[PDB]
DNA sequence: CACACACTCTCCAATTCTCTAA
DNA sequence: TTAGAGAATTGGAGAGTGTGTTTTTTTTTTTTT
């Protein structure tokens, strides 16, 4: 009763947006559409991100530790026991926002029919929204789903679109 | 003298607790007399064995349930004697094949397989479990007959706790070791052993299941199949094992096992209906009542509906060795509702099947030959298609089977026949099934460009043998698609008074469909004949104007089919023009579907070749 | 190898035959 | 007429002898790929 991290390669050579999904990955719609979100985890070349990148190695290796990002991360056990807390609550969806629902999930349908000739889209897109939206309920620890997490749910399957396209 | 009796090491007095037990029986009514009632339907039933509540014996008495529960091997023969005394106090001319048997049971686990001790040994217990497998029956021997082979004098010898007191000599004559077992003489009862998974809803996180044996025994044998959730109740017996079959060493570590006292199945889920079904049948547009009742779960495809209820309730079956059976056949690209209408029609229909065309399918479509491991002897395996003889066979992913696969149902469909030249066995089984498949396109989604045949890539001479064939495309339309997503949030805040009042409209339809096949079995009228005759006519005039052709004889069987389904449903009895009407228009509505070339619409010869005319002009 | 079964032979003494007294 | 003491036969306890045991990989071949 697992939830699953896939991560892909390209059949042959790199990625190549030219052609479609299935033609990259070779592998098919059957698999690719229980998934909730696809996205491209590109890499180009890019002077100051792999100076950095390769600073960040390099002092990985020779102190065997983090380098300091000036940022302060969470610890693990804290984001462990704030999951747990934040998971514990079970969110329901209020009926006021089924039309808000109706509305978002129509107008992304209507988007990819107008502009990306009618990309493969179903009823469990409006099913992945949802629990999304109750998902980030559930990260915002609130009893009820509201119009902000529709939002965000919404926004992140357009960008995870918007990262393959 | 039984007033003198107590259990082993136990300070409990059979006799009182005899009588605890008739007075539970005599005065226990409130589980909203009570068992009482039940004696009575064991007196005209013919059944012997009472089944009787723990918690209602905690209940009426707790130190009664507490012996129950400790010592149930002198405790449940007790009851026994308990019941038959009250039983044949009462019914005093009553003849019994046996005594009856008091099965005490509780209605939820007490344990769980994870958790049973050596501290619950020769107890009473209750637990939960998957079936795994059910070995052959086992003939347990009861009393040995004995014969002497020198002088045919005979005795008889009762069982001591599994081991057999042999008469060394003779009484007639003297002979020694004359005395012979006669196998076939002595008397047997039957056993059965049962191999018990916990179940996955029981189960710790992560963790591979635990497994526990239960021997059955006489009635209680032939009750659970494999696969089967239970409640079993049972004595939780220890027993030795010994090192090997020629030496009585045993281990210092003995096995365990379960005797079934009682088993409670957990999964499973008449003029009363007849007369709601008659008046039903005559309420009008019953046809699209019943339709738009299949599969409530989904947005609505109406033809694609009355087609699988045609098909549901099928032709008249008479004799020359037409087929009374429909064939459907659904296409759509992965993610449309033609998986969910196959499901939910295999939980609807008896007798159906459902699988994968993919031979990684759990079940196979073809029939085969194995050795059955628990056995290592032969078994032919029926497929599908053979399983599925009077009922409906739901083939998902219809496109992925191979040419031998395709093959196979090419000959189900025609012949409604399979042919086994296997290894030595060489027989022709039944299929008179009723194929509905869901085939995809060889690509990603729907090409509109290209045919229904060079979409899903499967030969046109085993696509000629479906009655129907209906596409599931979602148009880019708000008109539509606004009312679906209404449709799915509504969906979504489904509720339980909206469930029970599915399950009955589903109900009913079962007893509709059960109520249709048991008796009504519908003839042509004359005014039938001659639609039929004219619509065949009329179907040809399109093509057979301008020199091409538009259809072939084996669509007025098709008709045929189809009016006799619609008047099925109608409850007439006798096909009319308004069958044929229907069948006429829903078989067009598929060719509408199905059949239309995007260039120059509804082609025939696409059925009856690949490519479509304009192809063969375009080579 | 070595520890249980399976089988035969021998001796010991307990029962029945024979002859006598109560 | 009963039964009890001495001699012979049969039952069986037990001493002695002999028998049986504690999924995996590479390669081929036909059919199907
Ligand atoms: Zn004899």
């Amino acid at each position: 009763r697992c939830s699953i991290l896939a991560a892909a390669n390209p059949a042959y050579g790199r990625y190549n947006p030219r052609r479609s999904l299935e033609q990259n990955i070779q592998l098919p719609a059957a698999l690719l559409s229980r998934f909730d979100l696809l996205w491209l985890i590109q890499d180009r070349p890019d002077r100051d991100n792999d100076l950095r990148l390769a600073q960040h190695i390099t002092y990985v290796h020779q102190h065997s530790r983090q380098p300091p990002s000036q940022f302060e991360p969470l610890d693990m056990k804290l984001m462990r026991r704030y999951i747990a807390m934040c998971r514990e609550k079970q969110p329901m969806v209020p009926e006021s926002l089924a039309d808000y629902i109706t509305a978002a999930y129509v107008e992304m349908r209507r988007e990819a029919w107008a502009s990306k000739d009618a990309t493969y889209t179903s009823a469990r897109t409006l099913l992945a929204i949802l629990r999304l939206s109750t998902a980030l309920a559930r990260l915002r620890m609130v009893d009820v789903v509201e119009k902000e997490d529709v939002n965000e749910a919404i926004r992140l399957m357009e960008m995870s679109k918007d990262s393959l396209l | 003298l039984g007033q003198k009796l107590v259990i082993w090491g136990t300070d409990v007095n059979v006799a009182a607790c005899k009588e605890n037990f008739q007075r539970f029986l005599q005065r226990f009514i409130d589980p909203l007399p009570l068992y009482m009632q039940r004696l009575g339907e064991i007196n005209v039933i013919g059944e012997p064995f009472l089944n009787v509540n723990c918690e209602h014996i905690k209940s009426f008495d707790k130190n009664l349930y507490r012996q129950l529960i400790s010592y149930p091997q002198e405790v449940i023969p007790t009851f026994d004697m308990a019941v038959n005394e009250i039983f044949f106090d009462r019914y005093p001319d009553s003849i019994l094949e046996h005594q009856i048997q008091v099965r005490p049971f509780n209605a939820l686990k007490t344990k769980n397989m994870r958790n049973l001790n050596p501290e619950d040994i020769d107890q009473l217990i209750t637990i939960s479990g998957m079936v795994i497998r059910t070995s052959q029956l086992i003939p347990e021997m009861q009393e040995a007959f004995f014969q002497c082979q020198v002088c045919a004098h005979t005795t008889r010898v009762e069982m001591d706790r599994g081991r057999i007191a042999e008469p060394s000599v003779c009484g007639r004559c003297h002979t020694t070791h004359s005395m012979a077992l006669i196998h076939n003489r002595s008397l047997f009862s039957d056993k059965q052993m049962i191999k018990l998974q916990e179940s996955p809803e029981d189960m710790p996180a992560g963790q591979t299941p635990h497994t526990v044996i239960l021997f059955a025994h006489n009635d209680l044998v032939d009750k659970v199949q494999p696969g089967d959730r239970v409640n079993v109740t049972g004595i939780y017996r220890a027993v030795p094992i010994r090192v090997n079959p020629r030496v009585s060493n045993v281990k210092s570590v003995y096995k365990t096992h379960i005797d079934v006292i009682h088993y409670r199945k957990t999964d499973a889920k008449s003029e009363k209906r007849v007369e709601l079904l008659k008046e039903l049948s005559r309420k009008p547009d019953i046809y699209e009542r019943l339709a738009s009742a299949l599969a409530p779960s989904i947005y609505e495809h109406e033809d694609i509906k009355k087609g699988i209820l045609l098909q549901l309730f099928g032709g008249t079956r008479k004799d020359g060795k037409f087929r009374a059976e429909i064939n459907i056949l659904l296409c759509g690209d992965p993610g449309t509702s033609k998986s969910q209408l196959l499901q939910y029609v295999y939980n609807l229909v008896p007798r159906g099947q459902y699988t994968s065309g993919k031979g990684s399918s759990a079940v196979g479509l073809t029939a085969y030959v194995m050795k059955d491991p628990e056995t290592r002897q032969l078994v032919l395996q029926t497929g599908a298609l053979v399983l599925s003889d009077n009922g409906i066979c739901c083939i998902d992913e219809f496109d992925k089977m191979n040419e031998s696969t395709r093959s196979v149902l090419h000959e189900v469909m025609e012949q409604q026949t399979l042919s086994i030249a296997k290894a030595g066995i060489i027989c022709q089984l039944n299929a008179r099934t009723s194929v509905l498949a869901a085939a995809n396109p060889i690509e990603s989604q729907w090409n509109p460009k290209k045919t229904t045949i060079e979409n899903i890539q499967l030969p046109h001479t085993l696509l000629s043998r479906f009655d129907l064939i209906f596409l599931l495309l979602d148009p880019q339309d708000e008109a539509y698609d606004r009312r679906l997503a209404h449709h799915l949030v509504a969906l979504y805040y489904q509720s339980e008074e909206q469930a029970e009042e599915e399950l009955l409209d589903m109900a009913v339809l079962k007893d509709y469909i059960a109520y249709a096949h048991s008796t009504i079995m519908p003839r042509l009228s004359e005014e039938a004949s001659q639609a039929l005759i004219e619509a065949y006519v009329d179907m040809r005039k399109i093509g057979s104007s301008r020199g091409m052709v538009s259809a072939y004889p084996r669509q007025l069987e098709s008709l045929i089919r189809l009016a006799e389904a619609h008047a099925k449903v109608r409850l007439s009895n006798k096909v009319e023009a308004i069958d044929v009407e229907e069948a006429k228009r829903l078989h067009r509505e598929a060719l509408k579907q199905s059949a239309t070339d995007p260039r120059t619409g509804i082609v025939d010869i696409s059925i009856l070749t690949t490519g479509m005319s304009a192809t063969s002009r375009k080579r």
